[PDB]
C-alpha cells in the first residue's frame, strides 16, 4: 500500500476533527454543541454543512477561556429554552469536565431549576487524526455519556457512520421489512426540511436523548462503519455487555446481503421474499449495463474510508477496474484492515494511498493514469473538470450537484442508484467527447 | 433494402415516399457507422403521406436536398401505401437541381446495377483493385477490413454498402477482383458483376484468426502478394494470440446457443473452446436478449454486437473477452443466490470475473507470463479509422 | 402558432397509430394482442419497448386476410393458456368484427370450451393520427369493449395517459395518501420486472379485466392527459354518466396541486398535512436553484403533447424561459386548448409548433436560436450531441440513459425530480463548457 | 488576512504552516475568479503540522514548487499552531530554487509593504498610471472596473489583490494615483504610499449608476481626461438605463433587509426603487439565507453575489434582475399557499415573475417601448475579459 512520500499536503481531502464532532452532534435532537474555539472554525464548519445540505444548523462558538466556556453556556442555556444536549468541543488552541461538574451543581440547579440540561466534552484536537476520527470520538463520547442500563430490550443498534438522509431512509426502509426495531445513530433524515406554507421548520436531528440511553439495552450493535462507530459499539460490549458487529458497510448487493445476514443474526429475524424482489430489481437494472458499459471502466475512488473501501469492492464486483483508492488521514488501521488485504490479494491493479490528498490522484493523472471515472465528494471536482474525468458525488461534502443527500448509496437501492449514476455518467460523458455515442441505441 | 441494405450508405438521402412511422420504426436502431458524421444514423427523411393523398413526392425531395446543401445523392424508396410516377418526377428533380443524382428503388441489387452501376469513371485505379461486397460496416467492421487490405497495398474502389459513398458504388464495375463477405444479401451483385464485366469472385470470410488469415492469403494468392498477406498475418498473430488465449483457456467446454450463424460457429468452438449447442451464453437479439435475461443467461448481441467491432483479429479478441465478462460475472452468481434460503451462502467482499475463471484453469495456465487479458481502447476503431484516412492522403499525394 | 410549412417529415419525433395501440395493450393483465399486418411492424414495435425497458413484451402478428387472423387466434390460445384479452389491431395494408363474431361462436366454444377469452378490434390506420391517437383509440377501445354496469363503487377511474411506471408509482403514492381507491389504466409498474433467483419474473401489465369491468361503477374519472385518455373518459360519460374530469396533466406544483383538488372534489376527501409537507420538500429543493441557476434559461421541450405542454408550464413557474415547444403529430386540438392559448397569451416568446419533427428544433437551432437545455425523448439526441444543448430526457423513448422510467415526472417527487435533473444536467454542461463552473461551491 | 486579502493573488503558492484542517475549510468557499485559470481557487497548500512536531516546512516548500513549476511565487503564513524561524527557511530555499520569491505574512498591509513594495521597476510607464486597491475580484468585479479604466485610456500599475499579480504589488510604488476600492481593508497600503511616496489617493465607488459614474468623473478629473469619462458614461447610459429602469419601475417600495451595506444602501434605493428597512428580500450571507429561507423570505448572497459580477453598469442591471427574479417568483406565492385549507385558492397552468410584477405597474409603465428586460449571457465577464486581454496585447505591440 502506497502511504503519501510528500510531507506538505496538496488540496487534503478532509477537515479537522472538530468539524466532525459537530457534524456528529447535529444529529442529535435538541442538542446545540459550544465549540471552545475560535468563532471563525464554528463559522466554517457551519458553512461547510450548509454546502453539503443547503440547510443552516444551530452550532454555538465561546470565542476564546473556561470561564468563557461557563458565560457560553449560561448564554446558549438562556437564549435557547429547548436545547438538552449541550456537548463542549475542544479545538487547536485549547479541565472543562471539572468546570462542568462545578457547573451542573452551581449554575444549572440555581439559574435553571427544572430544566433538564446534560453538559459533555468531546475533546478534538485538530493535529491528531482527521474529521472522521472526530466523528467516531463524538459518537463514543455521546454513547458513553448517555447509556444506562434498564430492562432489557428488543432493539438493535445501528451505528450508522457519517452517512446521507437517503442512506438512513434505505437502511430504515431494509429494517422495517426486515421487521427489526433499531436505536439508529443518526437520525439524519429531518435534516431535509420542508418550506412550510406558515410555520417555519428548521434543519434538526431527530436522535433522541433516550435513544442514547437505550443502547445500553440493546440486543446487539452493528456498526456498519469501522471508522465510524467501531469505539461506541466496543464500549457498549465492553460496559454493558452488548454484542457487537463491526461492518460490512452495505455499498451494493454483496456487502447488503452480508449486512441483512448480520441483521437476521443478531434478531433471529428471517430474510423475507420483498428483499428478495427488491434485490432482483437492482439485479436487472444492474445487469442491463454490467457488461455492456460497466466492465473495464478504470476507476479512483476517494471517500469515507469505509463508503471508499464499498464502493471499491461493489465497483470490483462489478468488473470495473479501481486503478486508485485514496484513503485521507493518518489511521493505521486500514493496513489490517481485512477489506484491505482482500483488496491488495485479489485486485492487484488497484493502488491504495493512505495518508492522501487529492494531489496524489492529480499527480498520477498527470504522470499517465489513464481513468474513466472517479467517484468522490465536491472538493476534487476541479480534477474532474480540468482533466476531463466524469465524476460521480458521493459522500461528504457533495455541493455542486443539487440533492445529492436525498439519495441512497446503501442497500439495493443504493447499489441501483450507484450502478445507473455510473452509468449515466459515463453516457454523457461518451456524448459530450463523441466516444462511440451512436452505440446508446439498442443496449 | 432501405433498412439493412440502402442505408449503410453514407452520403445519400434515403427518402421513404410513405408515412411517417414506418421511417420512424427503423431509425437509430442499427450500428452501421460510417465516416461521414454518421449521417445515415443521424437524419430519416419520410414523403408523410396522409389520407387525403391515398406534387408531394416533388416537394419533399426539393426540400430535403435544401436542408442538407451537402448531400447530392438521393434514393427513394416506394412503402406498401405508395403502390396505390416515381421515376418522372426524380428526373424533373435531377433536371431543376441540375447538381444531383437519384437512384429509385435482392431487388436493391437489380435496380442499382441496372441503373447506377457503370455511369461513373474510377480516377485512379490502381495495381490491385476490389470491391467488397456484402460488407455493412457494423460497429467498424468494413474499416477493419480495410485496413487489412491497405497494409496489403490494396485499393477497395467501392464497399457495398456499409460507409461506402454513392460514387463508389457507381463504379463498381472497374473492379479486378470481387470479394464476398455476405452472400445471402449480395449472391446477385457479385453473379451479375462476372455476367456483364467477367469480374472473379472471392468468398472471404472476417471473423476468427484462421478463417480471416486464410481470406487474406486467398486475396493474396489473386494478386501475387502471399508475403504481404504473411507479414499481416505473423504481425497480428504476435500482438493477439496471447491475448485471446487468456480467454480460450477460461472458456474451453462452455456452452452457447446461438438465436453470424456459420461465420461463427466453427471458428467459436476452434479459437475461443466454445460448445455450440443450461446455456452459458446465448447469441441472439436484443429483445430475445432480455427475455433469456430472465432465466439468468447473459447474451451477446449477433446483430449489432456488444464491444464491437468483431471483425479482424483484435475484433476476435474483444469478442472473446465480451464472452467471458458475462460468463464470469460476480453479479450473474449474485444473481442465482437465494437470500432468503435459511442457509444462504451470503458473503461480503467482492469477487472479480477473474477469480470465477481461474478456478477451471490449471496452475500452469493461471501463472503463465505469455497469457495476458485484452490491452485496447474502449473505442477500437478510432486509431484504425486514423489509418484509413492516413493511406488515403499518402495515395493523394503519390497520385 | 407555427404549423409546419414543409410537406416532408424529417426525424420524425412520433410512429404510428398501432404502435400506440399495442403499448395501451401491453399494460393489461393476461392481454396478448394480435397485430394485423407484417410481422416487421410487430418486431419494431417489440423492439422500440424493449429499448425504453430493457424488457421483453409479448405482442402478436397475423402475418397476413381474414382466415390468417383465424389461424393466428387459434395459434395464440394453443400456445399461451393464461391470455384472456385478445386485441386485433389493424395497420397500413389491413370486418376483423364480423369474423371475431364468428370466432366466438364457433372456434372459442369448441376448441377452447371452458376458456374465458375476449376478442376485441382495435383500428388503428397508420396515415392519420399517430400514436398518441393510436393509444388514445385502444384505451377507449378498451373501456368500450370491457365497461359493465354493476353496483356503485367508491372508486374513481385515473387515467393516466401514457406515462412511465415511476410516474404511475408517484400517483399512487398521492392517492394512497389522500386515501382514494382508483381504477388506475394502466398499472405498468410490473413492467419493471425483477432478475429473480429460481423462477422467472417477466414483465406484463397489471391492470385486469376486473378493472375495465368496473370502470363503468365509478364515481368518477379523471383523465390526467387530454389527448391519452379523454375519449375512454367521454365514452365512460356518455353511457354510464360517469362525470369526467379532464387534465391537468399534474407535471410539477401547481398542475399537482390542481390534480389533488380536483380528487378532493370528485371523492370528498380532504387534502392532508402529509402531501403539504412532501410539496413543501419539493419548493425547499426548488428554492435552492431556481433563482440562482433555473431563471432566464432557454428551454425546448418535446414529448408526448400533455407531457411537453405540462413541462412548458412548469418550466415557466420557474422563472424558466421556454423557446420551441414542439407537437409531433397533426392533431386538430391543440389550437383549442385552454393551455395552449394562455401560453399564447402570457408566454409571448415561446413558439408552438404543431405537426413537428426534429428538423424544426435542429434547423431553429442552425438559424440562430440559442438554448441552454431541451426537455425530450432520446429520439432526438442527437442534436443535442452534435449542437452542445444539454438535454433531459423524458417521454417516450429514453433509451440512451438507464432507468429513466423508474423516476417520476409527475407529482411533487416528479416536481424535484425534474428541477434538480435540469439543474444537474446544467451543472454538468457548465463543468464540460468551463462556463463559470467555479460558482457551484456556495450556492 | 489569508482568506480574504492574501488569497485573491493569482500566481503565488500560499501555504499554511499548519494543520490540513485550517487550510481545508476555507478551500472553494470564495469567489474570487482570475485569468489564471483561478489557481488560487484550485489548489491550497498546508504543511501539515503533527502532533510530533508541535525541516518540515521548508520540505513542503520546495514540495509545492516541483508540482508546480510555472509558479515562483510563495507566501508562508503561520497559524496558531506554529507560533508555539519561517524567514531564514523562505531565504535558503530562495538561495537553493534561485529564480523564486517568498513573501513571510491589516497585518498584511504592513507585511507587504514593508518587505515586497519597491523592489521591481515596471518596464512600461503610461501617462496616467493608477493603483487599484481594495477590490478582490468577486465574480469579476475587478475586469468590470479595468474595463472600464482601460476605455479611458488609464494603465492600472496593480490590483491589490483581485487578479492581481505578485510582481505587479511590488511595483505599486510608482503609480501616479491610488484608487481605493474598500477602505476598511487596505486604508494602511493608501496611507504608507503617500507617506512614502506621495502618492495621492481616490476614493471611489463601483456599484451603482450615479456612483460609479462620479468616481470615473473624479478619475478623469485627476488625469484632466473628462471627455474620456463623459463619453463612457454616456455609452453606458445608453446602453442599461432602459433595463434597470424596466426592473426599478416593478421594485419601487419593495423592502430589502441588508444582513456592502453602506457601498449599496443609498444606490439600491435611489436607483432601484427598494426600501432599506416582513422584507421582501434580504441581503446576506449563504447559510443566515438558508436560515431565512424557511421563513418563506428569498435572500442574494452579499459576499460572493448571486448572478454577478454587481459592478459596473450592466452589472448593476444584473443585482436588479437577481432581486427582481427572487422577489416576484411564481414559486414563492406557490410556497405560501396551503393547499390543506378547506378553501384553499388552488390553480393549475403557470405563472411567470412578469405576470406578478406587472400588477404593480401602470399601464403607461407596462406597455413602454423604451424599457426593456435584461439582455445580457449568463456569463458577463468572458466578453469584458476578451477586451482586457486586446487591449494589453494591443498596448504590449505599441510599446
Ligand atoms: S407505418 Fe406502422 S410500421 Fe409501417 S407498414 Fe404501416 S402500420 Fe406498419
Ligand atoms: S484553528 Fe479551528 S478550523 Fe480546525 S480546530 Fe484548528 S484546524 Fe483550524
Amino acid at each position: 500500500v502506497t502511504q503519501k512520500a510528500r510531507e506538505g499536503t496538496i488540496n487534503p481531502i478532509f477537515t479537522c476533527q472538530p468539524a466532525g464532532a459537530q457534524f456528529a452532534s447535529i444529529g442529535i435532537k435538541d442538542c446545540i454543541g459550544i465549540v471552545h474555539g475560535g468563532q471563525g472554525c464554528v463559522m466554517f464548519v457551519r458553512l461547510l454543512i450548509s454546502q453539503h445540505m443547503k440547510e443552516s444548523f444551530e452550532i454555538a462558538s465561546s470565542s476564546v477561556a473556561l470561564d468563557r466556556v461557563e458565560t457560553a453556556v449560561e448564554v446558549l442555556l438562556t437564549r435557547y429554552p429547548d436545547v438538552k444536549v449541550v456537548p463542549i468541543i475542544t479545538t487547536c488552541s485549547t479541565d472543562v469536565d471539572g468546570l462542568l461538574s462545578k457547573l451542573e451543581d452551581e449554575l444549572l440547579p440555581t439559574k435553571f431549576p427544572g430544566r433538564e440540561v446534560h453538559l459533555l466534552t468531546v475533546h478534538c484536537p485538530s493535529f491528531v487524526g482527521s474529521m472522521i476520527t472526530g466523528y467516531d470520538k463524538a459518537v463514543h463520547d455521546f454513547v458513553k455519556k448517555f447509556a444506562t442500563k434498564d430492562e432489557p430490550s428488543d432493539k438493535i443498534n445501528l451505528i450508522t457512520g457519517w452517512v446521507n438522509p437517503g442512506d438512513v431512509k434505505e437502511l430504515k426502509h431494509l429494517l422495517e421489512v426486515m421487521e427489526v426495531k433499531a436505536n439508529v445513530l443518526f437520525e439524519v433524515e429531518s435534516f431535509d426540511s420542508p418550506l412550510m406554507p406558515d410555520l417555519e421548520h428548521h434543519s434538526h436531528g431527530s436522535t433522541t436523548i433516550e435513544d442514547l440511553r437505550d443502547t445500553a439495552n440493546a440486543k446487539g450493535t452493528i456498526a456498519l462503519n469501522r471508522y465510524e462507530g467501531m469505539k461506541a459499539a466496543d464500549y457498549l460490549k465492553k460496559k454493558f455487555k452488548v454484542p457487537a458487529v463491526i461492518g460490512p458497510t452495505p455499498v451494493g448487493i454483496r456487502n447488503t446481503d452480508a449486512f441483512l445476514k448480520a441483521v437476521s443474526e443478531m434478531t433471529g429475524q428471517p430474510i423475507p421474499a420483498q428483499l428478495v424482489k427488491e434485490r432482483g430489481l437492482a439485479l436487472d437494472a444492474i445487469a442491463d449495463i454490467g457488461h455492456m458499459f460497466l466492465a473495464d471502466k478504470r476507476v479512483a475512488i476517494y471517500a469515507n474510508p469505509d463508503l471508499a473501501i464499498g464502493l471499491t469492492e461493489f465497483c470490483l464486483d462489478l468488473e470495473m477496474k479501481p486503478k486508485l483508492l485514496l484513503l485521507g488521514d493518518d489511521n493505521s488501521g486500514y493496513v489490517k484492515d481485512p477489506r484491505v488485504l482482500a483488496l491488495q490479494e485479489n485486485a492487484p491493479d488497484l493502488e491504495i494511498v493512505t495518508n492522501a490528498d487529492f494531489w496524489d490522484l492529480e499527480s498520477r493523472i498527470q504522470q499517465g493514469l489513464e481513468l474513466d471515472l472517479i467517484l468522490g465528494h465536491s472538493k476534487g471536482r476541479f480534477i474532474s473538470i480540468d482533466y476531463k474525468v466524469p465524476m460521480v458525488r458521493v459522500g461528504f461534502p457533495t455541493y455542486d450537484r443539487a440533492g445529492m443527500y436525498r439519495h441512497p448509496v446503501l442497500g439495493y437501492g443504493g447499489a441501483m442508484f450507484l450502478a445507473e449514476t455510473m452509468a449515466n455518467t459515463l453516457f454523457a460523458d461518451m456524448e459530450a467527447k463523441k466516444n462511440k455515442e451512436w452505440i446508446l441505441n439498442v443496449w | 433494402a432501405k433498412h439493412v441494405i440502402g442505408t449503410p450508405m453514407k452520403d445519400v438521402i434515403h427518402i421513404s415516399h410513405g408515412p411517417n412511422g414506418c421511417t420512424y420504426d427503423t431509425w437509430q436502431t442499427k450500428r452501421y457507422i460510417s465516416d461521414n458524421d454518421n449521417f445515415q444514423l443521424k437524419y430519416t427523411f419520410a414523403t408523410d403521406v396522409k389520407e387525403k393523398h391515398v406534387g408531394l413526392l416533388k416537394k419533399s425531395m426539393h426540400e430535403a436536398f435544401d436542408a442538407f446543401p451537402n448531400i447530392k445523392r438521393m434514393t427513394v424508396y416506394q412503402t406498401c401505401t405508395t403502390a396505390l410516377d416515381v421515376d418522372a418526377i426524380a428526373k424533373e428533380v435531377m433536371e431543376e437541381r441540375g447538381d444531383v443524382d437519384v437512384f429509385v428503388c435482392h431487388k436493391i441489387n437489380i435496380a442499382w446495377l441496372n441503373q447506377k452501376v457503370g455511369t461513373v469513371e474510377p480516377d485512379y485505379l490502381g495495381e490491385h483493385v476490389i470491391n467488397y461486397v456484402g460488407e455493412y460496416n457494423i460497429q467498424g467492421d468494413q474499416e477493419v477490413m480495410i485496413d487489412y487490405f491497405n497494409r496489403m497495398g490494396i485499393q477497395v474502389l467501392s464497399t457495398f454498402t456499409g460507409n461506402g459513398s454513392y460514387d463508389s458504388l457507381r463504379m463498381m464495375h472497374r473492379a479486378h477482383l470481387n470479394v464476398l463477405e455476405c452472400a445471402r444479401s449480395a449472391e446477385y451483385i457479385c453473379d451479375e458483376l462476372r455476367a456483364r464485366y467477367g469480374i472473379p469472385r472471392l468468398d472471404i470470410d472476417g471473423f476468427g484468426f484462421e478463417p480471416l488469415a486464410n481470406s487474406l492469403r486467398k486475396v493474396a494468392l489473386f494478386f501475387g502478394i502471399e508475403d504481404k498477406a504473411e507479414a499481416i498475418i505473423a504481425e497480428e498473430y504476435a500482438k493477439w494470440k496471447p491475448q485471446l488465449d487468456w480467454y480460450k483457456e477460461r472458456l474451453k467446454g462452455k456452452k452457447v446457443c446461438l438465436w453470424k450463424l456459420w461465420h461463427w460457429a466453427h471458428a467459436i468452438e476452434e479459437e475461443m473452446g466454445l460448445k455450440v449447442v443450461k446455456p452459458d451464453i446465448i447469441f441472439t437479439g436484443k429483445r430475445p436478449g432480455e427475455f433469456v435475461k430472465k432465466h439468468g443467461v447473459p447474451y451477446l448481441n449477433a446483430h449489432a454486437y456488444h464491444n464491437g467491432p468483431y471483425k479482424g483479429f483484435e475484433g476476435w479478441v474483444r469478442f472473446a473477452r465480451d464472452i467471458y465478462n458475462a460468463i464470469y460475472s460476480p453479479m450473474r452468481q449474485l444473481a442465482a443466490l437465494d437470500i432468503s434460503a435459511p442457509d444462504a451462502a451470503i458473503t461480503s467482499g467482492f469477487r472479480t470475473a477473474k477469480m470465477n475463471a481461474d478456478l477451471t484453469v490449471s496452475d500452469e495456465v493461471k501463472f503463465s507470463e505469455v497469457l495476458h487479458e485484452y490491452t485496447g481502447k474502449y473505442d477500437s476503431i478510432a486509431e484504425i479509422r486514423a489509418r484509413n484516412q492516413a493511406y488515403a492522403a499518402e495515395q493523394k499525394a503519390l497520385r
